[PDB]
């Protein structure tokens, strides 16, 4: 049973933090065209004619990537949460698919009269109204 | 002269495709109304948290607006209410029950925590969005996070503190000749009508219910008063408006005043409790109907700032601010939900479209053609 | 009532309209999809920086 | 209708598009031999890296050696127990082995030869540094003519086949890729390929065989898949002595419907040479020219590509096939003249870079070509 609740919990966590992602992406998406033009651009035959030209260029390359770093380093934050967030719960699914699997246990059996009694009040509880 | 026209799939148009500048904030989602409140700011997080999930991220340039001083808000509210304000906390309010009282502020405005901290993020986005509009850096600025018109000079109502749209309207006025607002929320833009009824600079539009509702002012005959006569129109509806019937009442006004007025800068308040299935609203208008009046707006080529106010059930105003966002950059929508966070309150089949109600509708056609026959003539007077 | 968990006969296919909800959730598949496109958007830059590098 | 027959237009390559390619040649490939009486025959590979040595295409293209793949990578296919016996089987000792071998389907058609494991490996790592090479982005193709044995199945070697690389570059493909499209030209069905990627909707398995009483027995138009690879099987049967014009008409518009819809990011094409005129068992009519034809189209997109070897029965034309083919990559024609090398009295009487087209029953009518193409873009639409 806890099969589906960690079924359940993997699309929410994945998607916030996919969301968070896409944030990253968007606050930094107009400067990687820029980025590739200059590089493509720096890396033509018919472009070491000026040294003045050489220099404005690198320039402009380093200044990009001064702006771009910070959203490098965030991307490596959000993303090592997202691995450590999916770790634990790849840990609770597969203890729970052993669990049920090893077998074709007391504890979990009072769990149920645990519940037992909740559906038990909330079955009640339309009876008495 | 009211003429009845079917409604008509939105498409949009290739003509201008100008700049849009989507202001943002996320510490705004996290301010509370209360616990049975119905006003939330959780659904700009929703409505952003769509539109980051739906891939429109790449062509609008996404921003961040300073909060607002409060000198900058002394440019139109007085000093003694902004002191209230700044100065009032939820554990004070006991010191403050004077002003309280006084300024109106317990009942339908409740003090939570960082609210001065909202006023001034409202309002700053709306003033870099005005600042952004006046310097000529862009076209279309979507404050979703102000929305604030009930908010008068001295006093807050409908959960209304500080009223960023006056302030942009300022800045516009700036350097603008002329400058001209619309409303699409049901209420009444009360404290922004009335904030220029003497003077020709500014005109307020208000497509809002009349009759036994929250505001009770705003009729057919709030021409204006001196100079200012003939320059603030009014479009008093009743309930259960559709699509079409508000797009016939809308759609002429709009073309006649500009015509007319000829403004120089456009404001659009966009009200997300005029729809189907709302939980303060009285409407039954749809995305596709909503997104007409923005659409239309932005049709005539001239600078608008879309801000985003209303809207009191999660799902409703978060796809109709997708959609208007979508559409504000000529793009029609993919019309199906990504996965995100908040997938689970897209309702039972997570489609981005909303069906409107069946329930029945109310405006006669011969009151809408006497209602803008009136509008008419008052405006004719210009 | 349909809160009920499962018995171990193994009644997942005829289950109360949700087990089999999520067990035909073909979130996971899309998920996937989009992680594996961010991962090559992500390559082509790193090509082009290991390239510069 | 969709197929529609078209004169076959000239050869014409784009000059201004720069390709990189990667080719791979092991020097120890071709020293291995099946049997006295056996058709297969590896020394194919040397012949036609010999060719290109000769022909002066080392000065636009670039040529490496891959390292041979190791036991567990092999692994990432075939069962253990499989890759174990065939590492520990010899010609000389398959007494104690007769069960293994009777179980593993080898020996009465695919025979136990010294080196199988050299072969296997070097072929494994061969695609698995192709692939590893593509992901790189460093190379746009990576030629591995050594490999392409795509007859392997997890558990059996089947058609000559005992290891089938074609599925581990896939994989190490697919380790950075959402979805590659698998183009088959081989006479023969590409059973194992299609076995191990028939319930998958990450790969393209489109094929281009001949249906009739084979080996394989497999690839008819009603097999597309099953699970999330359902519709994702594309097979072509075809018959008897197809010729250049209608095989060009019937790959064309295919290809193109596939990548407008399909859409993938990396092409592993199979160049297979037992699909030309004078084959030992390939019953097709294909010339050289169409044969790479289909080459050129493929590469004309600007897509990485991941070319790698096969069948192909006969030396002299494959070598001549692949030789031309490993040209039109690099934008360049190559000459009908066969420069001198120590193979050079192997071909033929005609000493022409070219394979010349035999006079077969072309039982492939028009009728069958439209219908295999209306049912394969009805299934190829749900794509
Ligand atoms: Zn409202
Ligand atoms: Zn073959």
């Amino acid at each position: 049973n806890d099969i589906t609740d960690v079924l359940e919990e993997f699309p929410l966590a994945t998607s916030r933090y996919l969301t968070l992602l896409h944030e990253i992406d968007a606050k930094c998406v107009h400067s990687m065209p820029n980025l590739n033009e200059r590089i493509d651009k720096f890396l033509k035959k018919d472009f070491n004619k000026d040294h003045q030209t050489q220099v404005r260029l690198l320039n402009n390359i380093n200044k990009i990537y001064e702006e771009l770093m910070p959203s490098l380093e965030e991307k490596m934050h959000v993303s090592s949460i997202m691995l450590d967030n999916l770790d634990r719960l790849t840990s609770r699914l597969e203890l729970a698919y052993e669990v049920a699997i090893k077998n074709t246990p007391a504890m979990h059996l009072h769990h149920e009269l645990m519940e037992k009694i909740e559906s038990k009040s909330n079955s009640k509880s339309s009876q008495a109204l | 002269v009211y003429e009845a026209t079917p409604f008509d799939p939105i498409t949009v148009k290739p003509s201008d495709k100008r700049r849009v500048a989507y202001f943002y904030d996320a510490d705004v989602g996290n301010y509370a109304y209360g616990a049975g409140h119905p006003m939330k700011p959780h659904r700009i997080r929703m409505a952003h948290s769509l539109i980051m999930n739906y891939g429109l991220y790449k062509k609008m340039e996404i921003y961040r607006a300073k909060p607002a001083t409060k000198q900058e808000m002394c440019q139109f509210h007085t000093d003694e209410y902004i002191d209230f304000l700044s100065r009032v906390t939820p554990d004070n309010l006991e010191m403050f029950k004077r002003e309280s009282v006084k300024f109106n502020v317990g009942d339908d405005c409740p003090v939570f925590d960082g609210l001065y901290e909202y006023c001034s993020i409202s309002g700053g986005g709306s003033m870099e969005g005005a600042a952004r509009l006046n310097r000529g850096k862009c076209d279309v600025a979507v404050n979703y996070a102000g929305g604030l018109h009930h908010a008068k000079k001295s006093e807050a109502s409908g959960f209304c503190y500080l009223n960023d749209i006056v302030l942009g309207i300022i800045e516009l006025l700036r350097y603008h000749p002329r400058v001209l607002y619309i409303d699409i929320d049901v209420h009444h833009g009360d404290g922004v009508e009335e904030a220029f009824y003497t003077t020709d600079r500014v005109m307020t539009c208000s497509f809002h219910k009349y009759g036994e509702f929250f505001p009770g002012t705003g009729e057919l005959r709030d021409i204006g008063v001196g100079a200012g006569k003939n320059y603030a129109v009014n479009v008093p509806l009743r309930d259960g408006i559709d699509d079409a019937t508000y797009r016939s009442v809308f759609e002429p006004v709009i073309k006649k005043i500009m015509e007319w007025y000829q403004p120089s800068a456009v404001v659009l308040q966009c009200g997300g409790d005029s729809l189907s299935g709302d939980r303060l609203g009285c409407f039954n208008l749809s995305m596709e109907g909503h997104a007409n009046c923005v659409n239309y707006v932005k049709s005539f080529g001239i600078p608008m700032m879309v801000v985003g106010g209303g809207g009191y059930t999660m799902r409703n105003v978060a796809r109709t601010w997708c959609f208007e966002t979508g559409l504000l950059n000529n793009v029609v929508l993919d019309k199906d939900l990504p996965y995100n966070e908040y997938y689970e309150y897209y309702g039972p089949d997570y489609k981005l479209s909303v069906r409107p109600s069946n329930m029945f509708n109310v405006n006669t056609p011969e009151y809408l053609d006497k209602v803008m026959t009136n509008i008419f003539a008052n405006l004719e007077n210009t | 009532k349909e809160i009920l968990t499962p018995i171990l006969s193994l009644g997942d296919i005829i289950n109360h309209k949700t087990i089999s909800r999520t067990f035909s959730s073909p979130i996971l598949k899309n998920l996937a999809l989009q992680i594996i496109l961010m991962i090559e958007k992500e390559q082509m830059s790193v090509v082009r920086y290991s390239q510069f590098l």
